[PDB]
């Protein structure tokens, strides 16, 4: 009994420290990738069509975000149950129930609950690349450009603090909410301003899909991290 | 009275005649030949009417006769007919005057495009006869009939878009 | 009599506006077409229907210069 | 001019009916049976289907 | 600057005083105190006096950054 | 009685020949395309009724 | 006479005028039509609304023309 | 003698330049439809606004070009 | 004795031009106006601005023919 | 007399309008043709037929100068 | 007499040639304050100086005629 | 006597158009040259067929001009 | 003597080529003004240095109709 | 000795038309260069091709104008 | 007798030609400098050139219209 | 000198008497009526010599060509106005002679649009009388009127901007 | 006879005027004269409700 | 006669100026000189308020 | 014949022999002075030819030739039709659109020709006003009128080129 | 057509035809320097090879 | 005209000798500038060609 628990408090301490690692590795790229993120909303805002303006909306998809192993607190639960409950009270009709998964554990609930899967993905490294990501972020925008659904929304899990993870909701719906920015330039335009938007749009979506999971990365590391040392302390506690 | 021109008329109208009694010899679901050929010109007119039904014979016969009118050329009136299509345009339902004068001036403008090529073809047949190109002749008659063709549309369509606006 | 002379001068000044009339349509759709092969149908209907309505009035000022040369 | 506008019109009035009454009526009454033909059958169809997922059920 | 940003991060930041760039309209030279425009690239390989596959283009008569991703030396 | 409209009905008559032999395939593939689109519309509709039929009398025996 | 001459030039300079002020109107249409399809029907209305009105001039142009010619 | 050859190319050019000048007055108009059709009417009030200027001089010239013929 | 055709073409050339110049106005400023919906009595006045700017030599031309047609 | 100056200057009207009608168009395929090389035998195509098209009323014009010089 | 018809004919020459300019003058201010809608003083000074040097031919052109309508 | 002038304005009006022809074709060739450096040789051969089709008329408006000159 | 004539003609056309000239130089002047305000000087100076050396010819134009209408 | 007033005519006709030609084209390649300095070689020398082809029909003109005041 | 006029005529072409070439030259190189400041010099230098190249044939024109009225 | 020039300026002057007296009537902190249009002027006219000590001279010679525009609804002295407001321009502060000539240039155009409006006007009354065209003589006049009070704007901003250039 | 005939087509014009004239000025007038008040009276008020303001703080500091 | 009109023109703008233009622009000066006023008083006293409020 | 004309083709002929004599004089490695020009001109054509070999040898010859028929006259219409109507026959073996195409050639040989008749007639003006009484201004039109018979040069040899590319 | 055939044949024979010769002493010189330097470079990084072997 | 033929000759030698005054320049810059191109090049190519072979020498040395 004290040999066994003894083993199982020193490797959930040092993983615990592995994942704590991995939280600092993946602060360096969060913080890195502002750049893109700042020059893309300052062009499209000096900058400004079919996927700038509503239209009578018939299905919406859920995008999600969970991880490849489970092992947490709350970060896998937490959004699956506030998007089934959303789900549940909007989308009455199954062919507006369509969902979209990331995570492996959100594709085991939803293939329990007998969800229609459109597109999937999983298997994916602690810190990911752009390539490893952009090929759904294609598929999703080329779906919506043609017009399989007519609303896209986002659920993930938002950093704000070590011992803190929030959840909230994005909209990847046809873009609305767009900050003006305080010195408003205008430009010239080569090869004309509509087919300069045509292109830029899905670009901007394409970066949009990001950021968001960077956050929702660093947030499961983070609690991951608290909830080992939690039950790290538990086990010293009862050993 | 113009006995030429009556007796044209008559041609004309017997050629329209004989040609509707071709295409409606036999009525089935399956249309092939002549009446493959009656079932794509009353869809093409059908689709033009409902770009721009109770019309549509009209349209039909209007076509028919002017197509008729132009290949008898290879070998008045025009102001009546338009003055009669005007007439039922007002009657289905400055500026009426005005309207009118555009009328006027697509008839004659038919009426002119006819009789230019009627007058080329007979001064290079007298030439020819005279003092003989016959493949210049060929490709002269050739594409005075293409653009009667595209004139007799055009009218098709002017007064299919008079009658809508009316 | 100058009246062939008078004929003559309406048919050409028709001439050029006719030319011009047709170049500018044409080159129009010309350059539609190139933007969106989609739309070509549509695109050579148009152009008939300006064609022959541009060319309309020149046909009858060369009617009335036959008529002035025959005066 | 002439006098022979009201004697064309007249041709071109009398012409429009006969043609109409001749043919223009049984083509566009062939025309109207072939159609309905077609969407008759397409009632059929819809009507068997209908019966056999009833006999399923 | 003719700086270039990926969203990995950036790959060069160095100045000049000439820039070559081939995009979806046509070729383009930039020279210092341009009129600010917007341009999108077509896997082109930009240079300077690298590749871009896929990016926007935008300058200004200070500097200009060509913001892309998989742009490599 | 020139020989103007002889001239004429010849020159018509050589235009007609060369016509129809530089486009009378045009023309016939045309009205060969409208007939088969007409036909395979025709024979959908019969296909889509008979297999309707089988359909039904196979549901009826399997519940018998 | 001169009238003759008159009406020809008269009836060629309008008809130069009805040329070019038909094509001028007609050669966007092409290009607007190619880029919004959809609002055919509003570009006809406005196709054939004011091409009466640019061509109302060379109609009285003409019936001037005439009425010089008989004198 | 001349005047009757006076009063006609009076209205020619007259003629040839309010055509070729309200030409470009409505080529415009379908240009900000076909960009924006939500501002259909207001473009609407100010082609007819402004195709009363352009027509305007040739109105003189007409009423003048009937005094030339008088005398 | 033949001041009458030197009056005729000078309010002619007069016309011309100022049609020419008043349909220039009226298409750009339309098309300002689609460009920006608003600004609208600012485009308006300067509209007129101009077209009062272009309205002074063919007037002047106008009178030097009715002198010229008075001697 | 006067036949010879009447079919010359038919002659060049006609010549002015089919340059400048072929000018236009061909320039604009030309622009197509470098926006796009894909399309290059249909924008030839095309191309034929406006050709065809503009080039039509001067051969009419050259024909009349031919029989008001015979006579 | 003869002078008259010229000075005529300068007086419409000169006039055409400003209106011309000067409506491409306005039209081109009127694009910039479209674009720019914040330059409306400098636009102004720059529209005026631009008619005034296109106008100065014209002055000295009708004074010329008016002297050779009196020699 | 007046063949020889029938013969300098004919020839005059066919330069015109050939010269405006091949000017404006090769005006846009520079530009889409300008715009695409590659793909040369497709646009530097329509050159050349471009200017024959402009030039075509104005061939044969000389020749008739010559003709007329001898008479 | 037409003396006066070809100066009053040679005087009209060069007025008539100088203005347009003019006021197409100082439109894109303008244009690059609301454009880019930031250098004004450069441009002000180029258009003047334009408008000087368009303002040439038919300057010499007026001198040689002087000198004609002299002789 | 209307010779001499044809072939004047011509010259000035083919000189009008050369300049249209030569200042389209130049007016052209200028902003061909300054879009991309680099392509300087290739567009001076398609300038230098097709401004001679411009220029051809124009000495033809002035040796059919030269050979007219000749006869 | 008809010489003087002859030679002002060709010249009243022959500067109206370069002075729409020269203008249409000076308003491209104007936007051009607009477009891409640090290229002055050598726009300055191509516009300098393309001037002459344009100007070149009027002054001929110039030259044969002085030999004709001395003839 | 010209009689009926002198009485038409003494009008005029009356009517711009008038007309101040009765827009100056009475002063208070809210203009109505009148005192909005009087207010109304004042402003539109300090906006537009502030987009371009002479707001007084401008809305007084305002007045004083509207009145005499509205007068003709029913050159020397033109040429005077046009060489006083130059005198003016000047003493407030080749190339010189063409800026000279251009503000007779505009005064001989303001001249010449009137004359223009009441020769049309008169010659289509004379016309109506012997042989009754009321509503195109009252477009004629309503067009007529819109052009004075455009060439009367015109002619305030170039006094304007001609100043502000001095 | 001119000059009457002239007279009565101006009152015609005068009388047809009025009636398509007589709304668009008085709106235009209305308008300007209310926002004219309107800045006047919330000057006024502005005034007004900061004395009262003044007043009430000096009575809550008492 | 143009000596005449121009002394008229003059004399009748200089007696409709300091007749009516002076009252006239004295009548505007005073508008927009309460104007201020009301706006300067306005300020001052919310100034004030603040001053002993804090 | 032209006795005149044949003694001036005779004379350019002797004209191009001693300056290609002089240009080939020597052989060497490096190119300088006028064996640098000849390689600079010889680079040129090349690549004129390689945008537009076995040919640049008579395009060179052609280039020559007409650069001294310019040449020469600073200090003929038949010489020019035989020059266009060989090169057209030549273009032709090497290998109503030919009678156009024959029509174009000789256009552009009639082109050349009057360019070189425009400034021979200048030339004549001028000396003619001289014997009637402008050396700036005599010397200006004397550097353009060789100038434009380069590009004449230039032009012609280029559209021979595209003539025989599309031959 | 003689002279001018005899003048034409002379310019695209023997002299043009020496010329060519000469000129090509110089540009396959020229060509021939670079094409000696590349093979010694080869050559060089034979020897490199073989000593590092 | 011998004396016109010989005074125009006389002014195209002066012509000629004011355009050389302002020309010779240019065109002398422009083929040094070709010819230090041609020198250029060739001198890389013997350089590298020396580099090349000295380092084949220490190389072997090295080994050696």
């Amino acid at each position: 009994r004290i040999n066994a628990t003894k083993k199982t408090s020193q490797i959930t301490k040092a993983m615990e420290m592995v994942s704590t690692s991995k939280l600092n590795r993946a602060e360096q790229n969060a913080k890195s990738f502002v750049p893109y993120m700042e020059k893309i909303q300052e062009v499209v805002a000096n900058v400004a069509h079919p996927m700038l303006v509503s239209r009578p909306v018939k299905k919406t998809g859920y995008l999600v975000i969970t991880s490849d192993r489970g092992l947490a607190g709350a970060y896998n639960s937490n959004v699956l149950r506030l998007v089934y409950q959303t789900i549940q009270k909007r989308h009455a009709s199954p062919d507006e129930y369509a969902i979209i998964v990331i995570g492996r554990v959100g594709l085991s609930f939803f293939r329990k609950r007998n969800m229609p899967v459109i597109l999937d993905i999983t298997r994916l490294p602690d810190q990911p690349s752009f390539a490893d990501i952009k090929e759904i972020a294609r598929k999703t925008v080329g779906l919506f450009a043609d017009g399989t659904f007519d609303e896209l929304y986002m659920y993930y899990n938002h950093y704000v603090s070590a011992i803190q993870q929030e959840v909230t909701e994005r909209k990847l719906l046809p873009l609305t909410d767009l900050a003006e920015n305080k010195q408003r330039t205008v430009y010239e335009f080569e090869p004309s301003q509509e087919e300069i938007l045509d292109v830029l749009l899905p670009q901007y979506a394409e970066s949009l899909i990001y950021g968001a999971l960077l956050d929702a990365k660093a947030s499961e590391h983070a609690a991951r991290m608290t909830a080992m040392k939690n039950a790290t302390d538990n086990a010293n506690e009862l050993i | 009275f113009n006995l030429s021109d009556m007796l044209m008329i008559t041609i004309t109208c017997l050629i329209v005649f004989i040609i509707a009694v071709a295409a409606t010899r036999s009525l089935q679901l399956r249309p092939t030949g002549m009446q493959n050929f009656m079932e794509w010109v009353f869809d093409f007119v059908r689709g033009i009417i409902n770009s721009t039904g109770r019309f549509l014979t009209l349209g039909v016969t209007l076509i028919m006769y002017v197509f008729v009118a132009n290949m008898l050329g290879l070998p008045t009136v025009t102001l009546t007919l338009a003055v009669m299509v005007v007439a039922l345009t007002h009657y289905y339902g400055l500026k009426i005057i005005e309207e009118f004068a555009n009328t006027l001036t697509l008839g004659l403008r038919l009426f002119g495009n006819i009789y230019a090529g009627e007058i080329l073809l007979g001064l290079l047949a007298s030439l020819g006869t005279h003092y003989g190109a016959a493949i210049p002749m060929m490709v002269w008659q050739a594409f005075s009939i293409f653009v009667g063709t595209i004139q007799a549309f055009i009218f098709t369509m002017l007064t299919m878009v008079y009658m809508a606006h009316k | 009599s100058l009246g062939v002379l008078a004929a003559a001068i309406a048919v050409g000044l028709g001439a050029l506006g006719a030319g011009i009339g047709n170049g500018l349509i044409v080159s129009r759709t010309i350059e539609g077409i190139a933007r969106q092969p989609e739309l070509r149908p549509v695109l050579q209907t148009t152009m008939f229907i300006g064609v022959a309505l541009v060319e309309a009035l020149p046909i009858i000022g060369v009617v009335f210069s036959f008529i002035y040369l025959g005066r | 001019s002439g006098g022979t506008i009201i004697y064309q019109l007249l041709m071109f009035i009398i012409l429009l009916a006969l043609l109409r009454k001749f043919a223009w009526q049984p083509l566009m009454n062939i025309m109207k049976q072939r159609e309905e033909h077609i969407a008759n059958e397409i009632d059929q169809a819809e009507k068997r289907r209908q019966e056999a997922e009833k006999l399923l059920e | 600057h003719v700086s270039v940003v990926t969203p990995d991060g950036p790959v060069y930041e160095d100045d000049v005083e000439m820039v070559s760039v081939k995009a979806k309209s046509g070729e383009l030279g930039i020279l210092p105190g341009h009129i600010p425009l917007v341009a999108p690239l077509e896997i082109s390989a930009a240079r300077l006096k690298i590749a871009v596959s896929g990016g926007f283009l935008e300058v200004r008569p200070d500097k200009v950054t060509i913001l892309a991703q998989a742009a490599e030396r």
